[PDB]
């Protein structure tokens, strides 16, 4: 039973650097690479780079060259990526992969998500009701989205009724 | 076998 | 010289019939006797599964209905019989050469019927589970919103503190 537990949700500000962590476990840390991908949202998957925990060793995709530094304690068993000067099109789900005889196994993923004056005229009192009003916004964004889906849901429902 | 590592 | 890889972005395929998704290669992936595509199936707020090495090679544990084919540069994913379980998206991968590059991935659906209705032909497990199918594609939406929201507020609470 291999597995990989990724490192929990993060969320930074523009320009700084994470580092999140591939816990391994169930086979020799060292004998098989350790690859890394990424998936930026409703986006497809790539490929950034491997290491061999073994020595150290590490290759990458030329697009990360600079972007993403691969790391691993043998001595813990993890693997490690850092990601550093962090833009928007770095907000993504990061995960690691490891391979037995033809057998691909996938940690969980991490999420990364990047933020992307006016506030200065406000009081803070006035502000932190500008924080609360928020919260009517998004509850509002989010019931459109369960708006469409009950009608997604609704000939299900009456079919199953139908029945 | 590496489903990610190519001959070579 | 990376590989492109090249597949539809979407597949809606009727409840029990036969899906095929392709992948196109710019290059020949092929090495001696083996052709370097691999596919993967990636459900909504999931991790993506490996269903078939080297073009045409099962999976452990992957059911039968998964079916893979294809040479030098033109390749297939079958499911047949497709199953309510079924819907998400589907990957090819190449790893003939480095950078290993996937395909953009074919979003598979399922056909509902001009007034739904193939649903009420569909059996109560099949629409069960085609009811419970709706929320982990609803759950990414509204994490995506979420996620926004999350850095919508974190200026005002800097603003606070500093």
């Amino acid at each position: 039973q291999i597995q990989l537990q990724q490192s929990g949700t993060v969320l930074v500000k523009p320009a700084s650097s994470v580092k999140i962590s591939c816990k391994a476990s169930g086979y020799s840390f060292t004998s098989h690479y350790m690859h890394w991908i990424r998936q930026q949202p409703g986006q497809g998957l790539e490929w950034i780079g491997w290491i061999s925990p073994e020595q150290g060793n590490t290759k990458y995709n030329q697009k990360f060259d600079g972007k993403a530094t691969l790391t691993a304690d043998k001595s813990s068993s993890i693997a490690y990526m850092q990601l550093s000067s962090l833009t928007s099109e770095d907000s993504a789900v990061y995960f690691c992969v490891s391979w037995e005889d033809w057998s691909a196994y996938w940690g969980q993923g991490t999420l990364v998500t990047v933020c992307s004056e006016f506030l200065k005229s406000w009081t803070v009192e006035d502000l932190q009701k500008r924080l609360l009003a928020l919260d009517p916004m998004m509850e509002q964004e989010i019931e459109e989205i369960r708006q469409k889906y009950q009608s997604k849901r609704q000939p299900i429902l009456d079919a199953i009724e139908a029945k | 076998g590496d489903g990610m590592v190519p001959p070579g | 010289m990376d590989i492109v890889l090249t597949q539809s972005p979407a597949l809606t395929v009727s409840l029990g019939q036969r899906a095929t998704i392709s992948c196109k290669t710019n290059q020949n992936v092929d090495y001696y006797g083996n052709s370097y595509v691999h596919w993967y199936q990636q459900k909504p707020g999931q991790k993506p599964k490996l269903l078939i090495y080297l073009a045409s090679n099962l999976a452990s544990g992957i059911p039968a209905r998964f079916s893979g084919r294809g040479s030098g540069t033109d390749f297939t994913l079958t499911i047949d019989p497709v199953e309510a379980a079924d819907t998400a998206t589907y990957y090819c991968q190449q790893s003939r050469d480095l950078p290993n590059t996937f395909g953009a991935g074919t979003k598979l659906e399922l056909k509902r019927g001009s007034d739904y209705e193939f649903l009420k032909s569909w059996t109560v497990e099949d629409l069960q589970k085609r009811l419970l199918a709706l929320d982990p594609m609803m759950e990414q939406e509204i994490e995506e919103i979420r996620q926004k929201y999350q850095c919508k507020r974190q200026p005002i609470l800097d603003a606070i503190e500093a």
